[PDB]
C-alpha cells in the first residue's frame, strides 16, 4: 500500500496531497522539485525518513546534532507565539516551517555521530574498547620503547596474537586519537557510502514496479523494469557483496598483497584476468566476473530497442512514429545505465562531506581550543573561557549553519536527481480548491 | 586589448629567446650542453606524477565548471519566460558533472599507485619508476585536457538546448543526441589514460 | 574482549523487531501510515548503518599509529 | 652550470601554478559593475 | 638523505590551496554582489535570498582553509620528497578546483539574482546549478585529502 | 547597561554552553584519569604514569575556572534580558 | 662557483621588476583624462 | 640496454592524439550544436539530416581514439627511443590532422545548417565538403598508422 | 652547514605581504572611494556610512602589515632555509588572499554603495557580504600565522 | 657510426608536413564552405559548380599526405643525421607552402564563389586564381620531394 | 666569506624604493590634476582645496625618498649579504606599496573633487578616504624600516 | 684584480639616466606641445604662458644630463664593480623616476593649459601641481647624487 494522491473532479486533474502539520514541509520540498504525475507513488512518505538520514550521514556530528535539535526546540517552544504574530522575515519563516524537518535531522544526526563516536571531535569511551592489550605489546619485544618514542609514533600491529575483538558499539574510539585514521575510518566511510548509495538507487527502482502495476503497462516491466534491475544488480549488488566479504574473508594474515577490491571491480568490466601476480577474493572468481559483465550486456537489448520494436509489432497487427520511439527508448537505456554509474559517483557525497566535516571538526578543535590549554592554571582557565567562546562561535558560523545548510542542500540534492529519478516521473497540476484563506484580512 | 597585448608580448619574448639560445649552442658546437634526458632524468618522477594526479583532477573540474555557468546563465534568462525548462535542462548539468566525475575516478585510481621509491642516485636506479611516473604523467593529463574541452562542448551545446527549448518543447529530446557525444568524447580519454597506467609500478 | 557475534544479535533483533513487529503495535490515528512508515525505515536504515561500522572492523590489517605519550598512557589504563 | 636540479624543478611548478594564478586574475580584472540601476 | 629543496614544494602547496580559492570565492562573491545591488533596488524583499551565492562562495574559501592548515600542520624540516609531492598536489587540486566552482558560483549566481528577481520559480533552479558547482569544489578538497595518506 | 535583550540572550546560551561544555571536560579527565588525551603535555615525557594523573586532574581545575567565568558572564546577561 | 644561484636569482628577480615599470609605464601612460569637459570645444 | 625517458616521447604522442582529436571534435561538434539549435527553432523538419555533422566530429574523436589506444597498449618500459618517437609521431599526425579537420567539420557544418535553413537543396553539397574534412582526418590517421609500424 | 642565500624567500615574504595586501586594500579604496563620490553628491547624508568598504579595505592592509612584521621580526642570517620557505609561504597566503578579498571589497563596496543610495534596505545587505569578504581575508592571515611560526 | 637520437628530426618532418597540409586545407575548406552555404542560399543551381575551391584545398591535403608517407617509408634506425635533416626539411617545405596556399584557396574561393553568383563573368576568373593557388601548393612538393630524395 | 654581487641586491632597492613610489605619486598627481582642471572651469573657488590629494601625493613619494635614501647610507662593498636582502626588500616593500597608495590617491581624488564640485558637502568625506590611503602608504613604509634597521 | 667588465654597469647608469628622462621630457612636451596647440586656437593671448609646462618638462632631461655626466666622470678601467653598482642605480633612480616626473609634466601640462583657457585662474593651480612634478623629478635626482657618491 503506498499513498498517492486523490482524486479530483476525463481531464489530468491536479495532485492532491493530503499532508499535515509536520509533513507539509517534506512535501513542499519535493513539490520544489516538481509537482507529481496523477496517482504517481508519492516520495514524501519516504523522504520524511529517507532524508533525515541521508543528512545524517552528511552531517554525523554527536554534538552538534544535540545543537541542532535545540535550534529546533526553541523555534517549537515559541510555536504559539510565533503563528499568532506577524513574521516579514522570510528566512525566519522557512526555517520555522521547517522546523520540525530540521528537529528530525537532528534526531538520525546524532544516531550517526553516536556510532562514528564523535561529539566535537570527542570519543564516547563506553569502557568497551578492547582492540589491543598494551601490556602485551611491551612484552613483545618492545622494551623501553618510549625512550626512542620520543621521535617515533609506532603502528600497533595486526594479529600478534594478543591483539583483536571489535568495539562494543561503533568505531573504537582509540582510532579518534590516531595519526592513521585518516586510512582506517576513511576507507570505511568510503566503503559504507557506495553501499548505501547503491542499495538507495535498488529502491526507488523498486518503486518503479509499482508505479508500472498502478498503471497497467506490463511493457514497462517486461523490457523495463527487468533488464534495467538485472543490469544495477550484476554489477552494482555483486561489488557490495564483495566488500562484505572481503571484510569477513581476509584477515590480517593476508595483509601483504591483500586482494583490492578497486583492482578486481575494474578487471571485472574489462575482462582482465591474469593467471598470477594478483590473489583472488576466492577460487573461481574470474569465472563470476565474466558470468556477470556478459550477462549484464545480454538484458540491454530488451531495455535499448525491444520495448519500440514490440509497440511496432503490436501496433501494426492492432492496425506511433517507430524512428522517434527509438530514439526515446536510445536516450532513456543510456540515461539509466551511464546515470547508475555517475549516481554512484553521486552518493560519494555521503563520504566526501562526512569527511569534510570531520576535517572542520578536527582541526577547528586542534586549532583553537587545544592551544588554549596550558600547564598553568590560572592562565589556562581563563584562557579556556576566552578561547572556548570564540571556539563555540566559530562551531556555529562554520558547521552549524553553513555546513548544516550545505549538507541539507546536498541530501536534497541526492533525493531530487538520484531518488526521485528512478520512479517519480511526469509531471501533474497544482490543485487549488476554494478555500476559505483570508481569515486575517 | 591591454593584457592581450601584455600575454602576446610575453609570448613572443618567450620562444624568441628560446630560439636563440638553442641555435647559439648549435652554432658554438656546445658538447649537448642543453640535454634533454639530463631534465628528464634530474627531475624527479614524483613531481610528473603528482602533476598528473592533479591536472587530471583539476582540468576535469574546470572543465565541467565552464560548461555549468554557460548553461546555467542561458537557462535563468530565458527561464523567465519558460520555467519548465528546469524541469528537463538541468540534465545538460548532469552530464557537465558526469565529465568532472570521469576525470575523478581516473584521478582517484592513478593516485592509487603513486608510492615511494627509496631512490638517490638514478643511475641504473628505478628504470621502471621512470617509466610509470611518465605514463602516470601522461595519463593524468590526457585525461584532464580531455574532460577540459569536453565540459564546454556541453555547456555551448546545452545552451543552445535552454534556448531551443523555450520556444518549441518537442526540440529537447532529439538535441540531448549531441551532449551524449560530447560526453563520449571524455569516456575516450578515459579509455587511452586506463591504458598508459594499465601496466605500470610505482616504488 | 569482546566477539562480534553478541553485539550482532543484541543490535539486530533490536532493529528487526521494530521493523517487523512494530507495525502491529502502533496507534490508529490518522498518522499510523506515517508512524509504521517511520518504524520500517529507520530500523532498515539505521540497522545497515551500524551494521556496516560494526562488520567494517572485523579481521582488521592493521591497528592504529598512535603518538608515543598516550601509548604508555595506555599501559596503565586499558 | 646555468641551473640546478631543484632550481629547475621550482620553476616548472612555480610557472605551473603561475599560470593558474593567471587565469583567475584575468577574469577578475575583467569584471565590470553597473553603470545604472533599473528602476526605484 | 633528504634531497634539498624537498620542504620547498610542500610549502607552495599549503599557500596555493588558500590563495586559489581565496580568488574563486571572491570572484563569486565580487559577482554576486553586482548583481544583487542592482536587483536590491526594486525588489528589497529578495536581499535576504541573494546573498546564498555568496554563502556558498564563502564555502569554497572554507574548503581551501582546510587544505591549506592541513598541509601546514603536516610541514616538517626533513621532508622526504615524495611527501611534499603529495602536497603540493593538494594544494595545487583544491586551489584551482575552488578556482572554477568559484567563477561558476559567480556567474550563475549574477544571472540567477536577475532572473528570480523577474521569475521567482528560477530560485530553486538558481540554487541547484549553484549547488553543482559546490558539489565539484567539494571534489577538489577530497582529493587533497586523499593525497594526505598516499 | 542594555546591550540589546537579544545580545543578552545569546550571552546566556552561550554561558551556559560554556559552563555545560567546560565542566563535562573536566569529568571525563577525572574519570577517565583516556582517548583524547589532550591535557597539554610536555615533550619530554617520562615513564610516570602518575604524570597523567596529575595533568588530567590540573585540566578539570582549569575547566572548572572557565565554568566559573561563563557563571559571572551568565548571571549578568541573565539579569539584563529580564530587565530589558 | 654556484653561478646558478646568482644566475638563476638576478635573472628572475630583475626581470619581474623590469616587467612591473614596464607594466606601471604603460598604465601611467595610457591614462584616461575623461576626454569631456573642455576636451570636446578644444577637439 | 633500453635507456630510461624513452618511453617519455611516446606517452605524450599517446596523451596529444587523444587531446587534439578530441579538441577537434568538441569544437565541430559545439558549433554544429549551435547552429542546429538555432535552426530547429525556426524549422524543426530539418533536424534529422542536420545531425550528421556532429556524427562526423566524434569521428575525429575516435580517429584519435585509435592511435591513442595502438600506442597506450604498445607502451612498455624498455623501448627503444625509435619505437618512441614514431610513437611521438603517429600521435601527433592523427591528433593535430584530426584538430585542423574537427575545425573545418565545425565552421562547415554550422554554416550549413545555416544554408539549409534557407534552402534544403543545399544538404547533399554540405556534406560533400564535410565528406573533404573526413578525408583530412583519415590521412592523419593514415600516416599515424603507418608510423607506429616502423 | 645552513645553505646560503636562505633568507631571500623569507625576506620576500615580508615584503611581498606587505605589498600584495596594499594592493588589495587599495584596489577596494580606489572602487569604493569612486562609487561614495558618484554617490553622496546625491545623497550627503550616506557619505558617513558608505565609507565601511573603505574602513574594511584597511583591515586587509592591516592583516598584512600584521604578517609582514612578524615575518621580518623572524628573520636572521643563519637560517636553516627550511624556516624560510614557511616565512614566504605565509607572506603570500595572507598577500595574494588579501589581494582577493580587496577585489570583493572594492566591487562589492561600489555596487553596494551606489545601490544603497537607491534603496537604503540595503546598507545591511552591503555590510553582510562585505563582512563575508574580510571573512576570506582573514583565512589568509590564520593560514599565514599557523606556517610563520611552524 | 651513427649519433643518437638522429631519427627524430625524420619523424617530426613526416608529422609536420601532413599537419601543415590538413591545417591549410582545413583553413581553406571552412571558408570555401561558409561562402557556399551563404551564396547557394540565393543562387541553389550553383551548388554543384562552388565546390571546386574544397576539391583544390584537398590537392593541398594530399601534398601532404604523399610526402609525409615518402618521409614515412624512409624513416629508420640506423639514420645518417644528414638525411633526417633532409626529411626534415622535406616535411616542413611542403607542409608550410601548402598552408599558405590553402589560405589562398580559401580567401579567394569565399569571394570569388559569391562573387560569380553575382557575376556569372567570373567563374573562368576564379578558376585561374584557383589555379594560381594549386601551383604555389606544388611548388613545395616539388622542394620537399627533392629534397627527401637528396 | 663576502659573496659577491651580493651589494647588487642592495643597490637595486635603493632605486627601487625611490622609483616605484615615484611613478604611484606621478600617477595620482597627474590622475587628481586632470580632475582639479575640469572643476576648477565649472568653479574655480575651490581650486586650493582639490589640491590635497596632490600634496598628499608628495608624502608617498617622500616615503620612498627616505628609505631610498637610508638604504644608500647603508651600501657597503664588504657586505654580508643578509643586510643586502633586507635592503633589496625593504626598498621594494615601501616603493611598491607607495606605489598601490599613488594609484589609489589619484583615483579618489578625481573622483572626490568631480564630485565636490556639485556637492560641497563631499569635502569631509573625501578627506577622510584620501587618510585611508595616507595611513596605507604608512604602512610599507614601517615595514621597509623595521626590515632595513633589522 | 678587479672583476672584469665591471665598468658595464656603470656604462649602462650613464646612458640609461639620459635615456629615460628624456623618454620623460619627451613624453611631457608631446603632450603639452598637444594641449598647447589646441588652446591657443581660442586663446592666443595664452601662447605664451602656456609653454610653463615645456619648459619644467625640460628640467627632467637635464637633471639626467646632470647624472649621466656625473656617472661619465667617474667611469674608469678599474672599477671595484661596487662602484659601478652605485652608478646604475643612481642612473636608474634619476632617470625612471624623471620618466615619472615626465608623465605627470605631460598629463597635467595638457589639462592644465586647456583648462586655463577655460578658467584663467586655473594658472596659478596649474603652475603649482606642475611644481609637485618638478620636486618629484629632483627627489630622483637627489638619491642619485647620494647614491652615486657613495
Amino acid at each position: 500500500e503506498l499513498f498517492r494522491s486523490e482524486e479530483m473532479t476525463n481531464q489530468t486533474p491536479p495532485t492532491y496531497n493530503k499532508t499535515n502539520k509536520f509533513t507539509h514541509g517534506f512535501q513542499n520540498i519535493v513539490d520544489a522539485y516538481g509537482i507529481g504525475t496523477y496517482r504517481e507513488i508519492n516520495p514524501a512518505p519516504y523522504t520524511v525518513i529517507t532524508f533525515p538520514f541521508l543528512f545524517a550521514v552528511m552531517f554525523g556530528d554527536f554534538g552538534h546534532g544535540i545543537l541542532m535539535t535545540l535550534f529546533a526546540v526553541w523555534m517549537v517552544l515559541r510555536e504559539s507565539r510565533i503563528l499568532s504574530q506577524k513574521n516579514e522575515n522570510e528566512m525566519f519563516s522557512m526555517v520555522f516551517s521547517g522546523r520540525y524537518i530540521i528537529l528530525l535531522m537532528g534526531l538520525f544526526s546524532i544516531y550517526t555521530g553516536l556510532i562514528y563516536n564523535d561529539c566535537f571531535s570527542k570519543s564516547l569511551n563506553i569502557f568497551g574498547s578492547s582492540w589491543s592489550v598494551r601490556p602485551m605489546f611491551t612484552i613483545g619485544n618492545w622494551t623501553e620503547e618510549t625512550l626512542l618514542g620520543s621521535s617515533v609514533l609506532q603502528l600497533n600491529p595486526a594479529i600478534p596474537g594478543v591483539f583483536g575483538g571489535p568495539y562494543p558499539f561503533g568505531i573504537d574510539p582509540i582510532w579518534n586519537i590516531a595519526t592513521n585514521k585518516l586510512t582506517f575510518l576513511n576507507s570505511f566511510k568510503m566503503k559504507m557510502s557506495v553501499i548505501l548509495g547503491i542499495i538507495h538507487m535498488l529502491f526507488g527502482v523498486s518503486l518503479s514496479l509499482f508505479n508500472h502495476i498502478y498503471f497497467k503497462k506490463p511493457l514497462n516491466i517486461y523490457f523495463g523494469f527487468i533488464p534495467e534491475i538485472i543490469f544495477m544488480s550484476s554489477l552494482f549488488g555483486y561489488l557490495v557483496i564483495l566488500i562484505f566479504y572481503k571484510w569477513t574473508a581476509y584477515d590480517a594474515h593476508s595483509s601483504r598483497n591483500a586482494p583490492s577490491l578497486l583492482i578486481h571491480f575494474i578487471n571485472m568490466f574489462l575482462f582482465s584476468y591474469p593467471e598470477s601476480g594478483n590473489a583472488m577474493l576466492y577460487s573461481g572468481q574470474k569465472g563470476i566476473q565474466c558470468f556477470l559483465i556478459v550477462v549484464a550486456m545480454l538484458c540491454v537489448p530488451w531495455m535499448l530497442l525491444f520495448k519500440p520494436l514490440i509497440l511496432r509489432h503490436q501496433y501494426l497487427r492492432k492496425k506511433f512514429d517507430f524512428g522517434d520511439t527509438m530514439v526515446h527508448q536510445a536516450i532513456h537505456t543510456i540515461e539509466y545505465c551511464l546515470g547508475c554509474i555517475s549516481n554512484t559517483a553521486s552518493y560519494l557525497r555521503l563520504w566526501a562531506l562526512s569527511l569534510a566535516h570531520a576535517q572542520l571538526s578536527e582541526v577547528l578543535w586542534t586549532m583553537v581550543i587545544h592551544i588554549g590549554l596550558h600547564v598553568r592554571s590560572l592562565a589556562g582557565g581563563l584562557g579556556l573561557f576566552f578561547i572556548f567562546a570564540a571556539f563555540a562561535t566559530l562551531t556555529v558560523a562554520i558547521l552549524l549553519i553553513m555546513e548544516g545548510l550545505s549538507a541539507f542542500l546536498h541530501a536534497l540534492r541526492l533525493h531530487w536527481v538520484e531518488f526521485q529519478n528512478k520512479f517519480y516521473t511526469g509531471t501533474g497540476f497544482k490543485f487549488l480548491p476554494f478555500s476559505f484563506e483570508h481569515i486575517r484580512e | 586589448t591591454g593584457l592581450e597585448l601584455l600575454y602576446l608580448g610575453i609570448f613572443v619574448a618567450f620562444w624568441a629567446c628560446m630560439i636563440v639560445v638553442g641555435i647559439c649552442y648549435t652554432i658554438f658546437d656546445l658538447g649537448f650542453r642543453f640535454d634533454v634526458a639530463w631534465f628528464l632524468t634530474e627531475t624527479s618522477p614524483f613531481m610528473w606524477s603528482n602533476l598528473g594526479i592533479g591536472l587530471a583532477i583539476s582540468l576535469s573540474v574546470v572543465g565541467a565548471a565552464w560548461g555549468i555557468y554557460i548553461t546555467g546563465s542561458s537557462i535563468i534568462g530565458g527561464g523567465v519566460k519558460a520555467p519548465r525548462i528546469k524541469t528537463k535542462n538541468l540534465v545538460s548539468i548532469i552530464f557537465c558533472e558526469a565529465v568532472a566525475i570521469y576525470g575523478i575516478i581516473m584521478a582517484i585510481v592513478i593516485s592509487n599507485m603513486a608510492e615511494p621509491f627509496s631512490a638517490t642516485d638514478p643511475k641504473a636506479i628505478g628504470h621502471r619508476n621512470y617509466h610509470a611516473g611518465y605514463s602516470m604523467f601522461g595519463a593524468g593529463l590526457t585525461v584532464g585536457l580531455s574532460n577540459l574541452f569536453c565540459g564546454v562542448c556541453v555547456g555551448i551545446v546545452g545552451s543552445g538546448a535552454a534556448l531551443a527549448d523555450a520556444q518549441n518543447p518537442s526540440l529537447f529530446v532529439k538535441i540531448l543526441i549531441v551532449e551524449i557525444f560530447g560526453s563520449a568524447i571524455g569516456l575516450f580519454g578515459v579509455i587511452v589514460a586506463i591504458l598508459q597506467t594499465s601496466r605500470v609500478k610505482m616504488g | 574482549a569482546h566477539s562480534f557475534a553478541l553485539p550482532v544479535i543484541i543490535f539486530t533483533t533490536f532493529w528487526g523487531l521494530i521493523g517487523i513487529a512494530g507495525p502491529w503495535f502502533v496507534p490508529k490515528g490518522p498518522n499510523r501510515g506515517v508512524i509504521i512508515t517511520m518504524l520500517v525505515a529507520t530500523a532498515v536504515c539505521c540497522y545497515l548503518f551500524w551494521l556496516i561500522a560494526i562488520l567494517a572492523q572485523l579481521n582488521p590489517l592493521f591497528g592504529p599509529q598512535l603518538k608515543n605519550e598516550t601509548i604508555w598512557y595506555v599501559r596503565f589504563l586499558w | 652550470g646555468f641551473f640546478s636540479p631543484g632550481i629547475w624543478m621550482g620553476l616548472l611548478t612555480t610557472l605551473f601554478m603561475l599560470f593558474i594564478f593567471t587565469y583567475g586574475l584575468h577574469m577578475i580584472l575583467s569584471l565590470k559593475t553597473m553603470d545604472r540601476f533599473d528602476d526605484r | 638523505n633528504n634531497p634539498e629543496y624537498s620542504s620547498f614544494f610542500g610549502v607552495m602547496g599549503a599557500s596555493s590551496a588558500m590563495v586559489f580559492s581565496a580568488m574563486g570565492a571572491a570572484y563569486g562573491t565580487a559577482k554576486s554582489g553586482t548583481g544583487i545591488a542592482a536587483m536590491s533596488v526594486m525588489r528589497p524583499e529578495l536581499i535576504m535570498k541573494s546573498i546564498i551565492p555568496v554563502v556558498m562562495a564563502g564555502i569554497i574559501a572554507i574548503y581551501g582553509l582546510v587544505v591549506a592548515v592541513l598541509i601546514a600542520n603536516s610541514l616538517t624540516d626533513g621532508i622526504t620528497l615524495y611527501r611534499s609531492f603529495l602536497q603540493l598536489g593538494a594544494g595545487l587540486s583544491v586551489g584551482l578546483s575552488g578556482l572554477a566552482a568559484g567563477f561558476a558560483i559567480g556567474i550563475v549566481g549574477d544571472a540567477g539574482v536577475r532572473g528570480t528577481a523577474q521569475q521567482p520559480r528560477l530560485f530553486v533552479g538558481m540554487i541547484l546549478i549553484l549547488i553543482f558547482a559546490e558539489v565539484l569544489g567539494l571534489y577538489g578538497l577530497i582529493v587533497a585529502l586523499i593525497l594526505s595518506t598516499k | 547597561l542594555c546591550c540589546g535583550p537579544k545580545l543578552a540572550a545569546c550571552g546566556i546560551v552561550l554561558s551556559a554552553w560554556g559552563v555545560i561544555m567546560l565542566i563535562m571536560l573536566g569529568i571525563f579527565f577525572n574519570v577517565h584519569s583516556l582517548i583524547e588525551d589532550v591535557p597539554f603535555t610536555e615533550k619530554d615525557f617520562e615513564n610516570g604514569p602518575q604524570n597523567i594523573y596529575n595533568l588530567y586532574e590540573q585540566v578539570s581545575y582549569n575547566c572548572f575556572i572557565a565554568a566559573g567565568l561563563y557563571l559571572l558572564l551568565g548571571g549578568f546577561s541573565f539579569c539584563q534580558v529580564r530587565l530589558n | 662557483l654556484e653561478y646558478s644561484v646568482v644566475f638563476n636569482l638576478v635573472l628572475w628577480i630583475m626581470t619581474g621588476l623590469a616587467l612591473a615599470v614596464i607594466i606601471t609605464s604603460y598604465n601611467i601612460w595610457n591614462m584616461d583624462p575623461g576626454y569631456d569637459s573642455i576636451i570636446y570645444r578644444m577637439t
